[PDB]
């Protein structure tokens, strides 16, 4: 009550989160008028915020062309790992129409890590539901130090994963040098 | 029926001396290594201070001109083996004249506590089978980055200890302590009242307690939570109150009108000029306390000493019934 | 979502902050540094309703990081310019006053710029409302590339600053990504 505000904010574990973000945006943001970006972002994100549905991934926030839902909430699961991996699968196909009407090379990169987290809101006016954590960061990080069309897993996120889905070696420290200074194996699904 | 204690203090105010207190009350080949350090780093501090010093200070036997030699190209060993020769060599500067001359200045430069204690006994930390006594690891002294939190139980009912860095750069920190918090601990050098502050060498160590507690006291993240105050060393207190060269009003003219107060209550043959002082240092923390904080929350004076267990045993029980 | 041709977008973050946030066993593992940036954020939202800011509008806050636009009009003709400035200087008064109470030094880092912007509402699932444009863009980079306890601006903008009492110093030219080399400047207290 007195001393300190209420921080609506609350622990989780074993939950996956999953990073995208339009690989060269401004590419078509030069090409585009300020508002066929906005309509084209708005129209790309409406059917992920539908595909998370699906997939069962919560969507958490929405930075310019970055967009990134965490599984696990807010009912637990244990196909949290799947549920992020199924999302970048058909978010891939999403951002790939973008070619047909509009500027190419567009891809999501996707950066999916698996830890315990920290949501909740903020401060006191128009909350935010976000996240906060060293793994938040780090699948941050990992879609930072991703590649086209392909999805970004940490060593985490693979055992969560049962060893469903073929993968391989993500070289992520030679891509960031944040996965890079914490010794970080990453891997790529096949 | 657990209660969080969070002890706040400067540096070298004594805190993890009281928590090691509770480990010995209510709960080593590692430890040994840090016991020679701190006698190593003791001496060669005494010598290095006196051609600093202003006057400098001179030795009484130009023949230990050697081993002060020694002393001064082994102060940044990686890992002393502490050789025979150490031993022999720092014993024999101790024992001169001239080097103790320079260690009641020891208020002029930065100088650990535990120098008398360990240096009287260099004859007993040399043994190879030395083993650290109680106290040994009492007056040991290592400083404490970060935050530690003990856990202990006192007849049936649980506690935690919070041990956190007492230096400026450390208190930021502290914070991740202040929610939920029963009862703030705060300990005062009272003895470092001539001595200054090792951040700068210029801020006197008593008024940066002061300035400290007055912050943790008018803290917005405390209003409701009251803290205790241990006005630690008072063995040290007297004792340069006795001695008569380290004026207290030289460092606080305030101490020129002061009167021991009437509800003082002085220990049995205790020198009226030490309960004089042992309570103007106290007051000088009341008025803060005094200032603000009303019905919210309150302060406990108690006079300590971390490195008597027969002390902290019995302030302790009074900070039970709080 | 209409678009407006003039509204004045900030950015005020603490990069000193990420290096305060560590996961221990005692702090209940980040949800204690939580707590403090709580109080800040919170303490940073006390200004919106305060009169002189009646102006401001909150529009989201990027990690550790403010964001707020003047201009909108809701949710000289040029002088939200000069209050949104205001705000930021508001905002390191209390950054300040908090670590008074927390022991820490915590500098803020504050990029304003000004021009044309998309304001609306993205997302299906929960509608959120955002504002898109350059001018955005380029005052985020403007706090990215900024300096603590300083205000960045660009040229146009540093101009209405100055036309409104505000004098300015050139730090030199910064790259924006699709925009190139800018010369911005620091706005002097
Ligand atoms: N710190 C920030 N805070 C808030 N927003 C940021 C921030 N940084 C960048 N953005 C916005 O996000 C887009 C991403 O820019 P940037 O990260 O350099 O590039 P990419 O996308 O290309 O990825 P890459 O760096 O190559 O891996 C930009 O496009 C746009 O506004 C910018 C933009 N612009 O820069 O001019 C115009 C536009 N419309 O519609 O005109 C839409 C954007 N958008 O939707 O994100
Ligand atoms: C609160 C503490 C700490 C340390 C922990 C944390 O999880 C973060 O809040 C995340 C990771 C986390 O909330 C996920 C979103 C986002 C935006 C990614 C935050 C920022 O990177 C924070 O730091 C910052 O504000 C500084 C870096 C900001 C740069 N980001 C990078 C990603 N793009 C997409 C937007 C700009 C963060 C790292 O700060
Ligand atoms: N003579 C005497 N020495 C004491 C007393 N209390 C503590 N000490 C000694 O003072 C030195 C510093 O004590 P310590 O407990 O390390 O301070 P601290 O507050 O924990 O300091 P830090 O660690 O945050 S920088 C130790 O060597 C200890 O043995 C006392 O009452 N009298
Ligand atoms: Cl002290
Ligand atoms: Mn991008
Ligand atoms: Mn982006
Ligand atoms: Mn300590």
């Amino acid at each position: 009550d007195m001393m300190f505000h209420k921080i609506y904010i609350q622990k989780h574990d074993n939950v996956s989160i999953l990073f995208a973000d339009i690989e060269g945006f401004t590419s078509l943001a030069s090409q585009c008028t300020a508002q066929e970006l906005v309509m084209t972002l708005n129209e790309l994100f409406a059917r992920f915020d539908k595909l998370a549905a699906e997939n069962h991934c919560l969507r958490i926030k929405i930075l310019g062309d970055c967009y990134y839902c965490v599984s696990g909430l807010p009912e637990a699961r244990a196909d949290h790992a799947h549920c992020c991996v199924e999302m970048g699968m058909d978010m891939i196909e999403a951002i790939s129409l973008v070619r047909e009407m509009t500027g190419v090379n567009v891809n999501m990169r996707v950066g999916i890590h698996s830890g315990r987290v920290h949501c909740g809101v903020l401060g006191l006016r128009k909350w935010q539901f976000d996240v906060w954590s060293n793994d938040v960061t780090l699948a941050n990080h990992m879609e930072a130090g991703g590649k086209a069309g392909r999805i970004h897993i940490t060593k985490a996120t693979l055992s969560y994963l049962n060893g469903d889905y073929e993968v391989e070696p993500g070289c992520g420290g030679e891509r960031n040098a944040y996965l890079k200074e914490h010794s970080i194996e990453t891997f790529l699904i096949l | 029926a657990t209660h969080r204690l969070l002890l706040l203090g400067a540096g070298e105010s004594g805190k993890s001396t009281i928590v090691k207190q509770m480990r010995i009350l209510h709960v080593k080949a590692t430890k040994v290594q840090d016991i020679k350090n701190n006698l190593k780093e003791a001496i060669e501090t005494i010598v290095a201070a006196m051609s600093n010093l202003v006057p400098p200070v001179e030795l009484a036997n130009p023949e230990n001109q050697f081993r002060v030699d020694y002393i001064l190209s082994v102060m940044n060993v990686p890992d002393f083996d502490f050789p025979p020769e150490f031993y022999e060599h720092a014993k024999a500067l101790w024992e001169d004249e001239g080097v103790r001359a320079c260690y009641e200045r020891s208020n002029e430069y930065q100088l650990i506590d535990c120098a008398q204690y360990f240096l009287d006994k260099i004859d007993v930390i040399k043994q190879d089978d030395y083993v650290p006594s109680d106290q040994d690891l009492l007056r040991c002294r290592v400083l404490t980055s970060g935050i530690f939190e003990t856990k202990f139980q006192v007849d049936k009912v649980n506690f935690h200890m919070f041990d956190v860095g007492g230096q400026r750069d450390e208190r930021r920190k502290w914070i991740q302590c202040f929610n939920d918090v029963t009862a703030i601990i705060f300990v005062v050098a009272s003895s470092s009242y001539n001595m200054v502050i090792r951040e700068d060498n210029q801020t006197n160590r008593l008024q940066e307690a002061l300035n400290l507690f007055k912050s943790i006291w008018n803290n917005r993240w405390l209003r409701t939570i009251s803290v205790i105050l241990f006005l630690n060393k008072q063995d040290l207190l007297a004792e340069k109150v006795l001695a008569g060269k380290s004026k207290i009003e030289d460092y606080f003219p305030e101490f020129a009108r002061y009167t021991t107060p009437e509800d003082a209550t002085p220990e049995p043959g205790e020198d009226p000029r030490v309960t004089r002082a042992k309570y103007f240092i106290r007051d000088e923390f009341l008025r803060i306390s005094t200032a603000s904080g009303d019905g919210r929350h309150y302060c406990y004076p108690h006079f300590t000493c971390a490195v008597d267990t027969e002390n902290i045993r019995r302030v302790f029980n009074d900070c039970r019934d709080i | 979502h209409q678009s407006y041709d003039c509204v004045c977008v900030m950015f005020a973050s603490i990069p000193d902050f990420k290096e305060f946030y560590t996961e221990s066993d005692v702090n209940k593992e980040g949800l204690e540094c939580l707590r403090l940036l709580n109080e800040i954020i919170a303490d940073f939202d006390d200004l919106l309703s305060k009169p002189k800011f009646s102006g401001v509008e909150k529009i989201k806050t990027i990690g550790s990081t403010y964001m707020a636009a003047t201009g909108l009009s809701a949710i000289r003709q040029y002088m939200h310019i000069g209050t949104m400035v205001e705000f930021a200087y508001a905002l390191v008064g209390k950054l300040d006053a908090i670590n008074k109470h927390s022991f820490n030094d915590f500098k803020l880092r504050v990029g304003i710029n000004h021009g044309p912007v998309i304001a609306g509402v993205i997302g299906a699932q929960k509608p959120q409302y955002d504002i898109w444009g350059n001018t955005v863009n380029v005052a985020s980079r403007m706090d990215s590339t900024g300096v603590l306890d300083k205000i960045q601006v660009t040229e146009e903008t540093s101009l209405i600053l100055q036309t409104l009492g505000y004098t300015c110093t050139c730090r030199g030219i910064i790259n924006v990504k699709g925009k190139g080399d800018l010369k911005t400047y620091f706005v002097n207290t």
